[PDB]
């Protein structure tokens, strides 16, 4: 596909960062988004 | 000049290293923490610590005491916390640190002053004889701070509790490049090789800060918030999930953060609500933090009346990502009892 298709349709890691300090606010891993 | 980037890389490396412990626990469950909510709780505790048990804490947090004097780490934290609780005009972010102390306690008036100054902490007198009233009063603080997102932090409060150290963090910010709701459409998510979950998937076709590192074997997406926050997503190549996790290192993050080059792409990513609710004791154990959770524990920095120890280290965080942004909240709970 063009432009190429980037589907987050599987377990990914993510994290949130404050810019000024570049300090790691939150870090996560999503294995299943229906498991709360 | 500034202090937060004297501690930042140490935070960062802690987080990851904490992560890998959580990920070693179950491969089957979502993880979500706030490395800052955790880390600052154990440093203003460490103010009240001495010898071995002090050292493990600080050390445990990825600090290397020979290379950095104790006194500077807290100056660092004093700065980090100042800077987080600054008024970003578009983004809302708040942290707070609280002590809840039994009426009967007499403290080392220095330790008190230290936490008040450095970690800008708040101090409350309670009566831990009325367990349910004390439980209430704490959970309100966290409810009030996390604006209603974390409500039951402390489920089981111990009868003989001498003090509680609680801290929170609250984040609510918007995308710069927000999703158009009309496009959000239910698709498949492939949890496991045999489990398949239907999810509302947000969609945009545009010019994103995306790239792919053969290094990480991943795709990497950077989403700015309006204001002084940024979200970073990593999508590992099939089979390379564990690789991704081991490859993560602070400096790699900083590299990405300096890149601002956009690629066009077709981006589908889920809308999210998860939580993580942890009893950290076993995890911090592997990270080498034992003694505070032992009868070896020295907390003579706190009070002289009795030898204290730490009984519970229980953290909770909650994520919500939608098309307009994200609201996330975490909190750390530490309870201390006599031997
Ligand atoms: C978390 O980590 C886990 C690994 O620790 C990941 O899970 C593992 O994933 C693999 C995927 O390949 C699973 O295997 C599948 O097994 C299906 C058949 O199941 C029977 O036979 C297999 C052995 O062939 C066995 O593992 C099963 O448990 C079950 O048999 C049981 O076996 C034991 C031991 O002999 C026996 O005592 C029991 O009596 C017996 N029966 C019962 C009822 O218990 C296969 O059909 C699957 O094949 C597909 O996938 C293959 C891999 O791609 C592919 O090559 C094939 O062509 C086909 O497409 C598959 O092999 C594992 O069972 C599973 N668990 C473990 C412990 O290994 C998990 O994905 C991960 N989760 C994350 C990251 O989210
Ligand atoms: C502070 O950090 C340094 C660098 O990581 C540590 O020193 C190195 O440690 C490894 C493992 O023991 C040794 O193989 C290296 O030779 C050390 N480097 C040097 C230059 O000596 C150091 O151990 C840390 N401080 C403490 C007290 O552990
Ligand atoms: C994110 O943080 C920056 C600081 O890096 C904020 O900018 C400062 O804002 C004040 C006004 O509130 C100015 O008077 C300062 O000069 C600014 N810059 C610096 C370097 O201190 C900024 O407002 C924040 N949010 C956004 C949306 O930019």
């Amino acid at each position: 596909s063009i432009p190429p298709e980037v589907k987050f349709n599987k377990p990914f890691v993510f994290l949130m960062i404050e810019q000024n300090t570049k300090s790691p606010l939150f870090m996560g891993k999503v294995v299943n988004p229906t498991q709360k | 000049h500034p202090t937060f980037n004297k501690i930042t890389p140490n935070l960062a490396e802690f987080a990851f290293s904490l992560y890998r412990q959580l990920a070693h626990q179950s491969n089957s469950t979502n993880i979500f923490f706030s490395p800052v909510s955790i880390a600052t709780a154990f440093a203003m505790l460490s103010l009240g610590t001495k010898a071995d048990t002090h050292d493990e804490i600080l050390e445990g947090l990825n600090f290397n005491l020979t290379e950095i004097p104790e006194a500077q780490i807290h100056e660092g934290f004093q700065e980090l916390l100042r800077t987080l609780n600054q008024p970003d005009s578009q983004l809302q972010l708040t942290t707070g640190n609280g002590l809840f102390l039994s009426e009967g306690l007499k403290l080392v008036d220095k330790f008190l002053e230290d936490v008040k100054k450095l970690y800008h902490s708040e101090a409350f007198t309670v009566n831990f004889g009325d367990t349910e009233e004390a439980k209430k009063q704490i959970n309100d603080y966290v409810e009030k701070g996390t604006q209603g997102k974390i409500v039951d932090l402390v489920k089981e409060l111990d009868r003989d509790t001498v003090f509680a150290l609680v801290n929170y963090i609250f984040f609510k910010g918007k995308w710069e490049r927000p999703f158009e709701v009309k496009d959000t459409e239910e698709e498949d998510f492939h949890v496991d090789q045999v489990t398949t979950v239907k999810v509302p998937m947000m969609k945009r076709l545009g010019m994103f800060n995306i790239q792919h590192c053969k290094k990480l074997s991943s795709w990497v997406l950077l989403m700015k918030y309006l204001g002084n926050a940024t979200a970073i997503f990593f999508l590992p190549d099939e089979g390379k999930l564990q690789h991704l996790e081991n490859e993560l290192t602070h400096d790699i993050i900083t590299k990405f953060l300096e890149n601002e080059d956009r690629r066009s792409a077709s981006l589908h990513l889920p809308k999210l609500s998860i939580t993580g609710t942890y009893d950290l004791k076993s995890v911090l154990g592997q990270l080498g933090i034992t003694k505070v959770f032992s009868n070896g524990a020295d907390l003579s920095g706190v009070t002289e009346e009795a030898p204290l120890k730490l009984s519970k280290a229980v953290h909770k965080a909650v994520l919500t990502i939608d098309e307009k942004g994200t609201e996330a909240a975490g909190a750390m709970f530490l309870e201390a009892i006599p031997m």
